[PDB]
């Protein structure tokens, strides 16, 4: 399980594999993991599989209220609040093992600049949150891995495409060191899910360029 | 006498009905259309329930927006607890009807306020647009057409039983709202739609520049 | 109140 | 009758008001003036219930100064809860609208006092200042240019209606209020201002060698 | 008096029981078969408490509709708690009259709702339908043949006096209930069926085509 | 009141 | 205790077996262990046996009285969502040792295409759960030996009936591989029971049939 | 008046018990006999209590159909805590004497009802059955020949006196009985007998064919 | 009432 | 202690042992443990000797209270759910020390077949229960050989004196292999007891039968 | 009351 | 009429605090000095609240002294909960206005007490004497010279206001204050100073011979 | 991480580093661990990142709440009473780890002297604290370091600008000698975030200032 | 009364 | 009542 983050100009991409096990054993292979919680948030959690699916409803539901309540949706800090909260609020539940590490990817439409109006929020396990400034995050097993590896790759993100395939890449390299973390699966045609938020919206991307990019940089490697 | 009491309860209710703005929601081609007399910016008499229902009432404000609140944390815990699809306007409808039967029964005050409801077709889906009209003793009505609310009802509801239109565009069938309801100017007016065309969120509202050019 |  | 009970409260509610002094809030370059004749140091009928947001009254003082303790703790919370900027002056009055109602209805005796909720632009941004007028049943307005409370109104309001000129300049809407109220000292009196110019708390005081020196 | 208001409460509960549509269940060969004039499609007064039990009433639609939810839940809780069997319609008409009495003897408010129970013989076992007419001051009546709902009850019931035929025939029982009745459409009418030869819930609605073609 |  | 779950071209097949032991000693030699919850969803439930009729109770009772309350069934979603709120609800049980597996297999009538209309949903322990995309599922002790044959099996399966011979013979394997999983009684004529799930519902597959197929697969591998 | 309201209530309870049917029960040679005119097959007046202990009212069906539930939950209560043989029928008289005397002051409208305990000699024991009649002002009365309810309780009576025999047979004392009520058909009537040759459980009913070639 |  | 039940053509007869002990010292010689709860079935509860009685008079107690307050005795379903109710509800104080085994034998009024009537269900410490399909019930500490002596002697029964003399030679049985099980005392002339159910009802049997059939059995012991 |  | 019940409500308290005995406080050089005639010694009219805040009142001794009592709680609770310089003579005189008119509104029965609250500057600290009086309704007045409680206000108010001297000695003062009172004896007077000099508590009472040599 | 705080004539000037670790793992680089609490106090609090900067979000919250309430602000006492509150009201969730200690540096308009009107208070973790007349204290783990450098430098403060470098000189030192304390990161331009509380109230220092400071520093050090 |  |  790996799920990694990162801006480019005028928008943010951020992804998640499909791989899903007990300790050793593998149990899925389709894991979606990236939510997009509404139009300009898109969320992917790592830890409990359940948790992360229960969290993800929750935090929708929270976030819908209250804009249909008020009539208007929460600021992006409103938000990062609640999600913070939330987690401060499943310590007790998280120290017997239902752990579920957040990964904020947001267009904040209140920028000044719609260029750097992409957000990456990284939250701790004590409820504590912090703005990716220096661009990226990645979080799950192979975290490290993909932080240490699209740090190298930072250079080449320029938009949604260069980005994308740093991302793509990035979760093959958590995949390749890390058995915990899955990556483009050929015989089955399963590849990692990835969500792109713009001044548009957030949009999911089409298998069909996952594939096609996850299969150059295998070629690649080759 | 008892009676004496539920029928001052009763024209109450009615006499804060008398005095209040007039609200139209039309089945339309694209679902279902809301037009409200809203002068105030702040002040709301539509709104959206669920991804496919909306709201309007016309009344006291501070009563039907409880009411709407209320109905939101009603129809979110339904949602949450079982699914999305399994949120309904009926059941929706039905609780409002309750609750103000409730309220009527033993507050002290009834609540001069009248609900419509309205639930479109889901996504890629064809069903006809289910007008439910709650009144504040919880006489509940399903309006297969139209619903008119508020004030002097009868002349915009003849006007509209005479030149309601089936399927109206949402041109045609504002138009004709503005028609039958002038019986108002760009501003000081409310417009909202449940449209079934959308893929999760049905209601969306149409205002100003948007709302100017349509009409 | 504000009936309206 | 219920309807003589709720005619006399809402007679003792206006009687009541009506002996109490004027204040006026309004509109001007810098934002929004408060000012209202407070012959009492100590009391206060003006005060701060957000960074861009002040409170108006004019009533009886327990009852509205009771109100705006109360505001300023769901303000707070609401702050905390979410964020600083996800407090707006709407709600804040949409909640003292509902308390007022509620009151209004459920308290055998109801309260003697006129809110008025201001809001301006955020610092950096601009936005038209906002005054919300809530009545003691809760019957909120929407005002874009000055709100006139307790006392007589009518000489008053008329008098900044002639006299009402947008985006004034602090001394110029000073002196225009100062002759409209007139319809006195630099004492016995409480300004106050919303400063959009602020970085993070609009409101401030104007009082003393300072109010004196802008008369 | 007290007297007097327990009499003007019955008097009050009878006009509003006799302002209201006529449901009758009848007794035939397949079981017990439900017909109601319902306008309202979404509306229906007739639904199943228990796999061979039905629900039929008359009266204000938000009373007799908690009063169904009540027993729906509370025959649930009987049946998980000892064993499906264990749930007769004998016990929810007592705790019916019960809950009946018990409101009319306390709620200011008294019910204007009548109530029927109809349970049949379970599957592969014979045994008369029993039908429990239960009453707004908690009485029960025990009918063997045929039960009336709301309305001008006397005409109707006479008629099915001299109609009733025991161990009816579907259609033939549906048509004799129609001109009861008359004394319809497809439309405007809700028809259900308690089958025993049904293998668990006896209960089951012909509407539409089927109820169409079967007159 | 409702009754239909 | 092994119970599977497999979807054929138009519906859906689960079976269980009927041993039960206490430990090492066999305390039940015919018990059932797969219920039909509604017409068309049935559940197997693996793990106590106390519990899991608890289980099965308590969940039909849930989906009938919410469906008379509304006068409407549920969605699909909703069911694996109360499903899986009460797997939730069970932990402090399941981590005392009162353990139960569920197994939910249904045909979704809403379904747009009644070929694709059967389901396969997997929880897991921590109230968590996966639709099923292969088309097979085991649960229970010998599920992994049940789950690897029908992995190699599933090639055959085309129908009602080749869906049907396919459980019983992964069920035969379970049992076979493990001690905990009862086989065929041919002795006591004692079979794994079944259910098969379509458009019509839920039927329960005759005695008859599953004592036959149980006798073929013997023949082929005696 | 409270001497006047209470007046008012008693007499109201004395014209609910009049417009109610009778109760006989009588001790002959096989115990306590228990008749009642119940025409209504699913409604029982007659039941038991305890081992011993039988159960008669007359009155409304679930003010005393209530009673002899709680009745029964204090009895099973007192065996369970103590022992079966420290139930007595006294002790549960007193109780329920307590209750109806609690009901009519504290309730706002009492019990229409009249009650009847009975208790016999024990299995192998022998005691003269004991009949004590309780009313809802608490009156409670014990008889050693007979106990009578509802209607004219003057003819009966009557009957009952000119009639009456000591350790008569079970024929005996029902065709006396039934002689008396007259002042009917073997259906339309509830019959049960405490009979302490009964080892553990007295009580015991007697319908249909036993009833029939009986009587 | 009912006083069967 | 041991408690035996087992169905015999048209009824079924179900006895038990009257030893306790405390360790390997002896405290009781003439245990009752078996109660008739109503006229149809009768409850024979292994485990604490205390709990086993209030459980006993608890149990009557509802169904009286029940019975009474219904008009209507329960169904054979309704009377197993209450029993497994509060065998669940005494997990409690069964974990603790305070255990005791319930073993239900009844006569099914309601049965279609009246020869079929007879009822065992065997109750486990989860408090879940089974309808014995084998025909015969043991339950306490000789249960595994009664269990094993009368699977022999199970062909001998054939009605009430058949059933009546298997299940004495198996509680002999019982009593010869475990030393906390009792045997027919001749000194004392303190044997097992036993009860009858049938179409007629629950019947206790006379103990001169009961010694009888002890001593003709030991003479063929001997 | 207090109005000032 | 509510109106004539809050006019014989106020009337009550009005003749209470009229009919009561009468207590003057005047800010003079060394601080506030307060003159009460009270033939009780046990009962007291002149407490301290805080260290530079003391006690005033007239009306129903025990009303009084339960109220200076929770002020007292309220304010050593806000010292230990902040700090003991925050607290101020302006938040108790708060305090107590707002549960008069609490007590006055709900309590049936009105408060027949009008109070004094008095705060003087810290040690080392130059402020002018802040005096406070609170009448029944919650009714603030503030002094800046002198406060006079119950009685026959006038005939002293006017003594007083024409022998007031500012920073009066507190022989002077004395002398003034028991001028204008007479329009008594040393005993029946009860004397406290709140002392700014003193350097916490400036509370402090002067009684007979130090009373009587000042005299 | 080391917070430091020193008093100069006429006001008060209190930094903090930048520098976020979890164990050797670095997370945060930038981390303003400096607050302005209101115009005249200024904290810092070190200890566990998220219980740091929820205490510094609720004591804003809560001294201006009271304000508003009241119309005017706290006495200097009664401030240091409440955080003295807070930090005993943490003391729960200090035991299991979830530390915050903070440092109070205000300016105290009511001070007869203004040139000593600036303060520092420094709480322990019990909730006491202290009012520091060394003039100088430093919170965090290089406190100790910081604290003796700023022991010996505390000669050659003379203003704002004199205490603004020493404390840049302090915090060097604390993340010269240790490793959990940031240093002026200037390939990235990096630098400890620092306020200056005077008779104006606190204000923010320009990061050109601690830019050149610390550069200046490094050439001295160089 | 008090008035004391 | 029941006074005896």
């Amino acid at each position: 399980t790996t799920i990694v983050a990162l801006k480019y100009p005028g928008g943010v991409v951020m992804a998640g594999d499909r791989r899903s096990t007990q300790g050793n054993m593998i149990s899925g292979r389709d894991v979606r993991k990236v939510y997009i919680t509404d139009d300009y948030t898109a969320t992917g959690i790592a830890g409990t599989a359940a948790v992360a699916v229960e969290f993800a409803r929750l935090y929708a539901v929270e976030l819908e209220h209250y804009e249909k309540l008020e009539g208007v949706p929460l600021t992006f800090a409103g938000k990062i609040n609640r999600l913070a909260i939330m987690v401060r609020g499943n310590l007790a539940a998280a120290m017997q093992g239902l752990l579920a590490l957040p990964l904020l990817a947001g267009y904040d439409i209140h920028a000044s600049d719609p260029q750097s109006a992409g957000r990456i929020v990284s939250f701790d396990a004590a409820g504590g949150w912090n703005i990716e400034e220096e661009g990226y995050q990645a979080v799950g097993s192979g975290s490290l891995f993909a932080k240490s590896s699209m740090k190298k790759l930072y250079s080449q993100v320029t938009d949604g495409d260069s980005g994308l395939r740093v991302a793509v890449e990035a979760l093959y390299d958590a995949a390749d060191d890390d058995s915990a973390t899955g990556g483009p699966d050929l015989v089955r045609g399963i590849f990692p899910t990835a969500v792109i938020i713009d001044a548009d919206g957030a949009v999911d991307v089409p298998e069909s360029r996952i594939a096609e990019l996850a299969r150059a940089i295998i070629e690649s490697r080759s | 006498s008892p009676e004496q009491a539920m029928r001052e309860r009763s024209e109450l209710a009615r006499k804060g009905i008398a005095r209040a703005k007039s609200v139209v929601a039309l089945a339309y081609a694209g679902g279902v259309l809301f037009v409200a007399e809203n002068p105030s910016r702040s002040l709301q008499k539509i709104s959206e329930l669920y991804d496919r229902v909306g709201f309007a009432a016309a009344g006291k404000f501070n009563e039907f927006d409880n009411l709407r609140r209320g109905g939101i944390q009603f129809a979110d815990t339904r949602g949450y607890a079982y699914d999305r699809r399994d949120v309904t306007g009926r059941q929706l409808a039905n609780v409002y009807a309750q609750t103000l039967g409730t309220i009527f029964t033993e507050q002290a005050k009834p609540y001069e306020v009248e609900l419509c409801v309205a639930e479109v077709a889901h996504y890629g889906e064809t069903k006809r647009p289910e007008l439910y009209r709650i009144t504040y003793d919880g006489s509940i009505a399903d309006e297969p057409h139209f619903v008119v609310m508020g004030g002097t009802t009868e002349p915009i509801a003849n006007a509209l039983k005479e030149s309601y239109a089936e399927n109206a565009s949402l041109t045609d069938a504002l138009r004709i709202a503005v028609a039958a309801l002038r019986a108002l100017g760009v501003a000081s007016l409310e417009v909202a739609v449940l449209d079934a065309n959308r893929p999760r969120r049905a209601f969306r509202r149409i205002t100003g520049s948007a709302l100017q050019a349509l009409l | 109140g504000q009936y309206l």
